[PDB]
């Protein structure tokens, strides 16, 4: 355990992370939304993080019409709740017990639907990344485990790559042996990390290649290639500008359809929000317009918000 | 003329490399504007 | 202190958004009637106070050492005239969260030389379908305000949310509040007087499905929807001379509530509490509350029954600790149709952590004894009410855990019934219950 | 069928834990690899 | 464990209830005798309660009838499959009772759907039969003759929508109020509290008119007009259009009429087409004030009111 | 009687989308006797394709010159029928004249709902060939909202008759169940077509069966749009193993004769801007619907 020393290995990021740039910073996929909808963020402290937001939606369905979080966060515990209209309650609670192991339960409740519970513990050591993360745990008569159990490994053989592989056990009644799946997962940064790499390989075939670069500090650009006989494929070009007054993000895909969606900041507590998504070869477009608006609890925050 | 899942699945990954390509070509990086 | 001491002279500032004329008034009625300094330094608390509740300004700071005879200083913090956004979450007793938001704007005093303000208010909650509520206040003088309401609600109300209810109205509000008590009611006990008239259209629909269940489709729940117009009259008086509203430690409580639809009803209820602690810290609470409330009907020959809505109920987390909610009184064929006279009490001990490392936190032991009835009366006699209403009772006891936090009270209990019906919707082991009212 | 599956998955986890102790193993067998090359 | 000796006693169930519940429940609520003799031979189980928007006393014959031809024709249809007897007054006439099938005003606002008829059959275990439900259930007594289901069907979508038009639109809501609302009424102001009542019908007099757009499927057929009933505009660009809708109905209609009269032979026990056109004509010789389709049933379709009266003579002893 | 009749349509055919636009340009075709020719003598084809002229929101419309509207086929039909000077297509005698109005109306309202189904509900028409029309026959700005407004419709008419990576791959099994639903919802509209469509049947057996009445026009039609959809060998299949190899045969004969026809008695005119539909009569007419 020297010449490990010796190389300098540096500890990966998590398993679900290795896209994460592309997947978040870049694609605006996780971001679009359709109808009118109006946001108000009431944070009371800065050192022991504390807010509220209620979210206030109309001409659409996936957006629910009215929906408030709560969220706290002191140094070592994070616990947000969030309460959705046809009474949705969804809360998640991560403890670090160190720097290295973290746990975290996700616990979502219906009203009409058996409670749903995760609960995920998280490893990082000094070149390697374990996760295991357990859904519905139950034990039969027979002492067998009953659930969904997926377990993932990452090492950084040499500081620029990175191999790992993904384990999935899912039994759902008990009655009968779960099926087994294995993905294999790699990573490679650029020394000069302009640009990175992510490949995955799954049970059934299926293949998801991306790629990030950044070309400054005020442009990104990112490419993903997504594929699964019958078979699919998709591929997706994303770019995204941040400036100091507004972002901007847009993106095509290869079945010829569009997106955009811009985050307008005008005002230090409003900011205005747009986003649309045209098919010219389905005939389908969608549209939606938002509003964000920021407010400080207690006179402290206000002042200083203030000046 | 294919017409087959390898067919497709060869095709979306020229249309990948050839993003790729796009990309390290100094055209990418002209497309990002000065500001 | 007794020295005798006249004041002639308020030196005001920031005070060009309220009439002087106005301010007048409760610079007199409050500090210009002092012929002794802690009469004086009691009287600029009391105007501090009532500035406050008032929306006058939003700190006042009061200045007495000038140099009997002396001068006085008032300054004010000009409250925002401007238009005031506002979000917000409150607690309802009945394990219902609501959210709102809210817009105020106060009027100038070119228009109104009256101090006016109005809200507009929109609402969605748990079992609130929508809210919208348009106020408007107005202080009419330093002991008295003027409110009128206008508000359109729609909500389910009965057991799995098998009724829906939408109401439609205005009423109109006056809250009368002495500045002192008459030496006989260093404390400050709170007194109030509230007379109201109230304008509504109620609508009634059975939101439940006939194939689910025979649940809410009784003979008596069916004549029950429908739509129907009325006005009431109302009186409200509360005595407060407790030290906290949610945290009490000692004193008693008294409220009394009187309802008239003329020619169709006549409502009474009371409400005593009365909390005492008896260790050095506070270490054991004792807690007492009963209620009591009367139905009667005064229409002609028992026409136009009274709605399901203006009856009372019984049980629940909040009222009687170990049923469930509308879980007493007699039903028809699986529903609760209320009652005409009700009683109730409460018998509450709560005792702090005995652990040094966490006891002055709110979380405290808490064991109760709940217990009462709910009958309908024949209309002939209160002799008969009060001797079919003391006998066959009701009654429930139970140990948990309480958080008495000045935003809310929540509980966590094991409950266990010592007395009950046959038909009496149980609720035996845990039970929690969040919200501000407790028996 | 049904032992046959859960004989099939028990393999399949024995060999996810084997290419686990295969990547454990990999950083030293790559810095030996350099070395020679 | 020990939870099943709590609670430590326990009462019978209270039976202290309400009676001003009571007789409300007793004056709209109309008793269905049996044909020959007695009583009855019923449980408390095995009898149904038909719960329709209003009842009306027809001068002939006295009987109370339903005002709607939905909640007639199913009235009629019980009254002949169990040989019942049609009502003549509240059970507030008759303070004894007995286990009897009866016939309930409610208000739309009792069911999901907040349309009426409604089946309501026994007590402990209880069922409720939506509109929809009897609807399909009448609707599968005729499938044995396929002629008499084109007929069957013709009657509810042209006629029926013809009525409906008819009633929300030409007629007041004085007229509107008095067939599908059971609310109380007498007819002259006197007391304070019949200003209240006014007050009440002028209020809710559209609310009751949108639920009665969605019993049939009008809501769906007749799509821009049902739209113009829940906004205030009064434009003139929807009050021309409406009237063309309202007058190919009322065409429509008089074909439909005028080509009935040519079959009402009924030789012996009448079929499910002659009641359901026997209560259209019942419901429509009702109404007071002169709509069109009144005029011409009463005008050129004297032999349609014949034969209904001659299909009720059936049901009244 | 003169006016104009607007239809869903382009360059002289009538679109699959409305089956009573296709059913009344083989009406208009077929009337070639002395007296059923007066009946439509009189009347221009006009292919508008905007609803914004009709009297209730639906295409085939009829407008007298006077503002008089008659809108749908069998309202259309009926209103012709009436103004018979009395002094191919068939006109019914006075005895069976309740009879066929109420076999058109069976028709109407029973089985034209299964044709919205199979044009809009099934997802293998609607994706491939229903919303291609609508980029053709309307303007690019009033391209997208006319296929939703329609599915939306189609499906309040037929509810109670008919109705990481580990986690994707969880998720797939979405596209097994709605394969199950589909195949599930197959059964219930093939047995609620063959009782229609059977007692449609029965009943035509009353009248006389060497004619064409109005009422086959639409029947015929419902077949045409529902056996030319590409879904449409499957429902062929089933009408045919249970009603019969020759009848359907002597239908589908029907329909081409039918729809072979030489277009002399029709005579259609170009729409005028007034009635085009285009953005600025749309803009103004939602000016006028608000004021």
């Amino acid at each position: 355990h020297s010449h490990r020393q010796s190389l300098e290995l540096v500890n990966p990021g998590t398993v679900e992370n290795l896209n994460k740039e592309v997947s978040r910073d870049v694609f605006l996929s996780q971001y679009f939304f359709t109808g009118l909808r109006a946001d108000l963020n009431k944070a009371f402290s800065m050192n022991p993080a504390f807010q509220t937001s209620h979210t206030f939606s109309i001409g659409s369905q996936a957006l629910p019409k009215y929906a408030f979080s709560a969220l706290f966060a002191n140094d070592n515990l994070f616990a947000q709740g969030n309460i959705d209209n046809d009474l949705s309650v969804s809360g998640r609670l991560n403890y670090g017990w160190d720097k290295k192991n973290i746990s975290k339960v996700n616990l979502q409740i219906s009203d009409g639907q058996p409670t749903m519970c995760q609960l995920e513990q998280d490893y990082q050591a000094s070149d390697f990344s374990v996760n295991v993360k357990t859904l519905n745990p139950s034990f039969s008569e027979k002492g067998e485990f009953t659930g969904v159990a997926v377990a993932s490994f990452l090492q950084s053989v040499t500081p620029q790559l990175a191999l790992g592989l993904e384990t999935l056990y899912s039994r759902t009644d008990g009655s009968a042996p779960g099926d087994a799946g294995v993905s294999y997962l790699t990573r490679y940064v650029s020394k000069k990390q302009d640009w990175i790499f992510s490949g995955q390989l799954q049970a059934n075939g299926a293949l998801i290649a991306s790629l990030w670069r950044k070309v400054a500090q005020n442009v990104e650009a990112g490419i993903e290639t997504t594929l699964q006989p019958t078979v699919e494929g998709s591929t997706t070009i994303g770019a995204k500008y941040e400036y100091r007054q507004s972002v901007y993000r847009g993106t095509l895909d290869s079945n010829g359809k569009v997106a955009c969606f811009l985050e307008r900041k005008v005002l230090p507590t409003l900011s205005v929000l747009f986003c649309g998504e045209i098919d010219h070869f389905k005939n389908d477009t969608k549209i939606g317009c938002g509003l964000q608006f920021e407010t400080a609890g207690n006179q402290e925050l206000l002042m200083l918000q203030q000046g | 003329f294919k017409e087959s899942p390898l067919y497709t699945i060869a095709l979306n990954g020229a249309f990948f490399v050839a993003g790729v390509a796009f990309i390290q070509s100094p055209l990418m990086d002209m497309l990002a504007p000065q500001l | 202190t007794l020295k005798p001491i006249r004041v002639a002279g308020v030196v005001t500032t920031g005070t060009d958004h309220i009439d002087p004329s106005v301010l007048q008034a409760y610079l007199d009625d409050t500090i210009m009637k002092s012929i002794t300094l802690g009469q004086l330094v009691k009287n600029a608390d009391v105007l501090n106070k009532r500035l406050c509740q008032h929306h006058i300004a939003l700190n006042a700071k009061q200045s007495f050492h000038f140099q009997l005879m002396e001068v006085v200083s008032q300054l004010d913090i000009l409250p925002p005239k401007t238009f005031t956004a506002k979000t917000g979450t409150n607690f309802g007793n009945d394990n219902d969260a609501e959210a709102y938001l809210q817009f105020e704007k106060l009027i100038d005093k070119k228009y109104l030389k009256l101090p006016t303000r109005v809200n507009l208010e929109i609402l969605r909650g748990t079992k609130i379908h929508s809210s919208f509520l348009f106020n408007s206040y107005s202080s009419l003088s330093p002991q008295s305000i003027l409110n009128l309401k206008v508000f359109s609600q729609f909500y389910n109300w009965n057991t799995n949310k098998g009724l829906d209810i939408g109401q439609r109205g205005a009423r109109l509000s006056l809250r009368y509040e002495p500045l002192f008590l008459h030496k006989l009611l260093n404390e400050s006990p709170t007194l109030f007087h509230e007379w109201f008239l109230e304008t509504c259209w109620r609508s009634t629909k059975i939101c439940s499905q006939g194939t689910s269940a025979p649940y809410m489709y009784s003979g008596t729940m069916l004549s029950q929807a429908g739509d129907q117009l009325r006005t009431i009259l109302g009186h409200t008086f509360v005595l407060d001379k407790r030290d906290h509203i949610m945290c009490p430690t000692k004193g008693s409580m008294l409220k009394w509530s009187n309802e008239l639809s003329p020619g169709k009803h006549l409502k009474t209820q009371l409400e005593l509490n009365s909390v005492k602690s008896w260790m050095n810290d506070d270490f054991i609470t004792f807690s007492t509350t009963i209620k009591t409330g009367y139905l009667k009907n005064l229409s002609s020959q028992q026409s136009l029954p009274v709605h399901i809505c203006d009856k009372f109920q019984s049980g629940g987390p909040s009222d009687i600790r170990g049923f469930q909610t509308f879980g007493l009184g007699p039903r028809d064929l699986y529903d609760a149709v209320g009652g005409d006279a009700f009683v109730s009490y409460g018998l509450s001990v709560f005792s702090r952590l005995p652990w040094k490392k966490v006891e002055k936190s709110n979380f405290r032991l808490h064991w109760f004894f709940n217990g009462g009835k709910l009958v309908n009366h024949d209309n002939t006699s209160l002799g008969n009410c009060i001797g079919q209403l003391s006998k066959e009772h009701s009654t429930s006891t139970g140990i948990g855990l309480v958080l008495r936090h000045p935003m809310a009270r929540f509980e966590l209990n094991f409950t266990l019934p010592i007395t009950a019906h046959e038909n009496d919707l149980i609720r035996k082991g845990f039970q929690f219950g969040l919200g501000l009212a407790f028996l | 069928e049904k032992r046959a599956h859960q004989e099939q998955t028990e393999k399949t986890l024995k060999q996810a834990a084997y290419v686990a102790a295969f990547l454990w193993v990999s950083p030293m067998i790559w810095h030996l690899v350099k070395k020679q090359w | 464990r020990i939870f099943d000796t709590f609670p430590l006693q326990t009462y019978a169930a209270q039976t202290d209830k309400d009676e001003a519940v009571a007789l409300e429940i007793q004056r709209r609520s109309y008793t269905f005798t049996e044909r020959g003799g007695g009583s009855s031979e019923l449980t408390v189980e095995g009898t149904y309660k038909l719960g329709v928007y209003n009842v009306f006393l027809e001068a002939n014959t006295g009987a109370a009838l339903a005002t709607d031809p939905w909640c007639l024709f199913v009235q009629l249809a019980l009254c002949q499959k169990n040989g019942l007897v049609l009502p003549t007054h509240s059970q507030e006439q008759t303070p004894s009772h007995t286990c009897n099938h009866e016939m309930l005003v409610l208000s739309r606002l009792s069911n999901p759907d907040e349309a009426l008829p409604i089946l309501v059959e026994g007590y402990k275990k209880r069922i409720i039969r939506s509109t929809v439900a009897i609807s399909e259930i009448m609707r599968s007594r005729i499938l044995d003759d396929a002629e008499q289901l084109m007929y069957y069907t013709l009657l509810d979508t042209v006629l029926y929508d013809c009525w409906i038009t008819q009633i929300i639109f030409c007629a007041s809501d004085a007229q509107f109020m008095e067939l599908y609302s059971c609310q109380k009424l007498s007819g002259s102001i006197v007391t304070p509290l019949d200003v209240e009542n006014s007050l009440l019908q002028k209020l809710s007099a559209k609310s009751l008119k949108i639920s009665l757009t969605k019993r049939n499927k009008f809501q769906f057929r007749h799509r821009e007009i049902v739209k113009s009933m829940q906004g205030v505009y009064h434009n003139h660009h929807n009050s021309v259009n409406q009237e063309q809708v309202l007058n190919v109905l009322f065409e429509n209609s008089k074909q439909v009429l005028l080509g009935l009269k040519d079959m009402l032979k009924s030789d012996g026990q009448p079929t499910y087409l002659h009641l359901k056109i026997a209560s259209y004509i019942l419901c429509i010789t009702n109404v007071k004030e002169p709509i069109k389709l009144k005029t011409f049933v009463e005008n050129e379709c004297k032999e349609l009111v014949q034969f209904a009266q001659d299909t009720l003579k059936n049901f009244v002893q | 009687v003169k006016g104009s009749v607007h239809l869903w349509g382009k360059d002289g055919k009538a679109s699959l989308i409305s089956v009573d636009s296709i059913a009344l340009v083989w009406f208009i075709k077929l009337c070639t006797s002395e007296e059923a020719k007066s009946m439509v003598a009189g009347l221009q084809i006009v292919f508008s394709n905007n609803t914004d002229l009709s009297s209730d929101g639906k295409l085939p419309v009829l407008i007298l010159d006077n503002g008089t509207k008659v809108s749908g086929y069998v309202n259309i039909v009926q209103f012709l029928h009436k103004n018979i000077c009395t002094s191919d297509l068939a006109i019914v005698r006075k005895k069976d004249r309740l009879l066929e109005y109420s076999l058109l109306n069976y028709v109407d309202v029973e089985i034209s709902r299964l044709t919205d189904y199979q044009l809009f509900l099934n997802t293998k028409n609607y994706n491939e060939y229903t919303k291609k029309l609508f980029s053709k026959l309307l303007y690019f700005p009033m391209w997208y909202n006319t296929p939703l407004q329609l599915r939306s419709q189609a499906r309040e008419n037929c509810e109670e008759i008919i109705g990481k990576t580990f986690k994707i791959a969880h998720k797939n099994k979405i596209k097994g169940k709605q394969e199950l639903q589909q195949v599930k919802y197959n059964l219930q509209f093939d047995n609620r077509l063959q009782s229609c469509v059977s007692n449609w049947l029965a009943a035509r057996k009353k009248l006389d069966d060497s004619v064409i009445l109005s009422s086959d026009l639409l029947f015929l039609a419902n077949l045409y749009v529902q056996l030319g959809l590409p879904d449409g060998n499957r429902i062929r299949s089933k009408l045919e193993q249970t009603f019969g190899s020759e009848l359907l045969n002597s239908m589908s004969n029907k329909i081409d004769d039918f729809v072979h026809r030489p277009s002399n008695n029709l005579e259609q005119r170009d729409p005028q801007f007034r009635e085009q539909g285009n953005v600025v009569m749309s803009l103004y007419n939602l000016a006028c619907k608000y004021i």
